[PDB]
């Protein structure tokens, strides 16, 4: 009767039959899982790549799921994402700063960029005041092509956090990951602005922490789980299926996916 | 490149099946939609008053000047001109800059019928230049796919020297990863469908 | 450079010690010229033993002709700098 | 029994801009080319 | 003493380096020395036990560092203790299929300029160009 929207992005064949399997086994049919590429509610994207129609890519670290290495930590990475274009189109990201290069006027692009990150910054200060942080963490790439879209970033970013009251740090990418991945506890809201760089680093900081899943925040409004490898596909389903209104389910689901994470369906 | 590193740097190969039909055709979208977008809106059409061809035209000028060639007389450029050397200069001007913008372009008779600035002269050279390195770079990247070598520029490093270099690897190994990635994709598009 | 040295050491032979160098001389610097792919000091070391000497060696200047050539199809006749439009203010004075 | 060494000091990565082979190819590239270098030279003084 | 002491504060984040480059693995290596990890535990020994499990932390920390952040996002999925042993695979992986490309004497020629690149033991070396081979038949 219900629905599971599966978006493929990047995604091995292998993790994409995974989930299917575990969904299968676990919910038992009574929910359905069709295969789309876009959604905006009850959705499990899988794989590196950023699915069509996400403004917003939070990730945290939850208790359940907390290595031993990494107990304890509690820091927010917001990545903003910039509306997605089809695959053969210049995106955003890139059009943005090479259309001003090649003096193309730059107006729409701005505008929507500028829509795109004031959502971004509401959602990392929504989140910097619920954890009660004082000051956030910006994130941009320094190198000189992006010179343009870290820019306006910025502009925008501080901006809307200022006006809302709080501080903040602009660092570079190389400085800032490191740091996440060695003392993450000096970092409480790190902001990441749209760069490839910056989607490696917030799949590193998923998956060192032991896996996780992410959160995207969709234009439509509501969150789709993100997974990219099998305990955080499995992670990702549970805390789907926890929202559609099944605990039992996604605790079996969260307890299989500690033990075993690369063969949960087996394991479950 | 202090510290044992934990893997070995193989080439970044991972699409293995990547058709150079593909990459060309994308090329060519991003191309035809950068132009689109810098060109603005294809102008208003305009409805001709009268049908000819541009041959015909060409024929046609020159008959009309052709009879006139017994009457017409020569002389120093500072000197003043004749009707006919006025009506052959106008209507010359007009036949090559339509020519130039067409794509026939003739340099030779460029210069004599259109040049008539030190700017224009700028901008002829700086046409001349340009038409004659694409045509090398078209035949130099058509000899090397008929040889085999990779399509896209490669740089001259030395890689043994770079990894010696930084302390990092992680820098050495990304700038290997853009260039293998470089070398690997053909910067070209379909200049039928740009030309169209 | 195997070139300078030997015009170095031609130079100090016939200035410094009054040896007019012979044909054997010539040839060598011909050779290295021929070997080394420098078309141009081939042409210049070509005069000078027509002049000087009682002429070039046919094969010598055969194949300083043939690496002319290649580097003109290849499109490395010269140094690809130099062949580049500049102005006034388009040129970078270090 | 004086100072031994700062073991906070690091030598800074003697950055080196990549040198492209003198063709049409890379006349025409020019641009880009030097683009590229500038990118990959900005990259190894900040890290990445 | 002082060495250690420094290391201790540079792990915990105290005190940077002098251009607050990144402390990684590579750079502690750099300066301090190939075996820093057995000379620090020992050294730790001589400390409260929040110190102790403060530095066995760092360590493990810095040891996950060794990795760009490439590698860490495409096989760190899974978690940190699984990490080795999914990016030994794929390089595993990546020699096969180097070698049912480009064939054998090639992929012997450059595993070892490679491992001549990447400061890798000559035993180690051919311990992985063995594996790949057994892998491939």
């Amino acid at each position: 009767s219900k629905q599971l929207t599966f978006i493929s992005a990047g995604a091995t064949a292998a993790v994409l039959q995974s989930a299917s399997a575990i969904v299968s086994k676990v919910a038992g049919g009574r929910v359905q899982t069709k295969t789309a590429k876009e959604a905006g509610r009850h959705a499990v994207v899988v794989g590196p790549e950023t699915p069509i129609g996400v403004h917003t890519a939070v990730t945290e670290v939850p208790k359940s799921a907390q290595d031993p290495l990494f107990s304890g930590v509690s820091t927010v990475v917001v990545r903003a994402v910039l509306p997605r274009a089809a695959p053969d189109s210049v995106q955003l990201r890139d059009a943005l700063d090479v259309y001003a290069s090649a003096g193309i006027d730059t107006k729409e692009e701005v505008r929507s960029a500028t829509e795109a990150f004031k959502k971004s910054a509401e959602v990392a200060v929504g989140k910097a005041k619920a954890k009660g942080v004082k000051r956030i963490v910006l994130v941009v790439k320094q190198a000189s092509k992006h010179n343009c879209i870290n820019e306006l970033f910025k502009k925008i970013s501080t901006e809307t956090i200022e006006s809302a009251g709080l501080t903040t740090e602009v660092v570079g990418t190389a400085a800032v990951a490191n740091q996440l991945i060695v003392n993450p506890e000096s970092l409480g809201v790190v902001l990441l602005n749209d760069v490839a760089a910056t989607e490696q680093i917030e799949l590193a900081f998923a998956g060192v922490v032991g896996g996780v899943s992410r959160v995207y925040h969709t234009v439509e409004g509501g969150k789709i789980s993100a997974g990219h490898s099998f305990k955080s596909v499995a992670l990702a389903v549970a805390q789907e299926l926890r929202e559609l209104g099944l605990s039992s389910e996604a605790d079996k689901v969260e307890a299989a996916a500690s033990k075993n994470p690369r063969a949960v369906v087996s394991a479950l | 490149i202090s510290g044992v590193s934990p893997l070995l740097y193989f080439p970044p190969t991972t699409t293995s099946t990547t058709n150079r039909e593909d990459q060309i055709n994308k090329n060519t979208n991003i191309a035809i939609q950068m132009i689109k977008r810098y060109k603005g809106e294809v102008p208003p059409h305009y409805t001709r008053k009268s049908s000819a061809t541009i041959e015909q035209v060409e024929k046609e000028i020159d008959a009309l000047l052709g009879g006139a060639e017994k009457l017409r007389k020569t002389s120093t450029d500072d000197q003043p001109m004749d009707k006919l050397t006025l009506m052959e200069r106008c209507l010359r001007h007009a036949l090559w800059s339509y020519h130039k913008e067409e794509g026939r372009y003739d340099f030779d008779q460029i210069g004599r019928w259109v040049v008539y600035t030190p700017e224009d002269e700028v901008k002829l050279a700086q046409l001349k230049r340009e038409v004659e390195a694409k045509e090398k770079l078209a035949a130099l990247r058509k000899r090397r796919e008929e040889e085999g070598l990779p399509g896209g520029p490669v740089p001259r490093i030395n890689w043994p020297q770079e990894y010696s270099s930084f302390i990092d690897r992680e820098p050495v190994v990304a700038k290997r990863i853009r260039y293998d990635t470089l070398a690997s994709t053909t910067l070209e598009r379909d200049e039928k469908q740009i030309e169209s | 450079s195997k070139f300078c040295a030997m015009m170095d050491l031609l130079e100090e032979m016939q200035h410094r010690n009054r040896l007019k160098p012979n044909e054997e001389s010539w040839t060598w610097v011909m050779k290295e010229c021929v070997k080394s792919g420098q078309f141009r000091l081939g042409y210049c070391i070509q005069q000078v033993m027509e002049t000087e000497c009682k002429g070039c060696p046919a094969d010598l200047v055969k194949a300083n002709e043939a690496n002319a050539q290649k580097a003109k199809t290849e499109g490395k006749e010269h140094p690809g700098h130099l062949s580049q439009q500049a102005g006034l203010f388009d040129v970078k004075v270090e | 029994r004086a100072d031994e060494v700062d073991y906070t000091n690091l030598p800074a990565p003697k950055p080196q801009k990549t040198v492209w082979d003198d063709n049409i190819e890379t006349e025409v590239l020019r641009k880009y080319l030097d683009g590229l270098s500038q990118y990959d030279m900005e990259e190894a003084k900040y890290g990445v | 003493s002082t060495k250690m002491q420094t290391l201790h504060k540079l792990l915990t984040g105290e005190v940077s380096f002098k251009n607050k480059a990144p402390v990684k693995d590579c750079n502690i290596v750099h300066q301090f020395g190939e075996n820093w990890a057995t000379e620090l535990s020992a050294y730790a020994k001589t400390l409260p036990a929040e110190q102790q499990k403060i530095i066995v932390r760092q360590i493990a920390r810095v040891k996950l560092t060794r990795y760009t952040v490439a590698e860490l996002a495409a096989y760190c999925g899974d978690g940190p203790a699984l990490l080795d042993e999914t990016a030994r695979a794929a390089n595993i992986e990546q020699g096969v299929a180097f070698v049912k490309a480009k064939g054998v004497e090639a992929f012997e020629k450059y595993v070892a300029e490679e491992s001549t690149n990447a400061n890798w033991k000559p035993e180690e070396a051919k311990k992985f160009i063995e594996d790949v081979k057994a892998k491939a038949k």
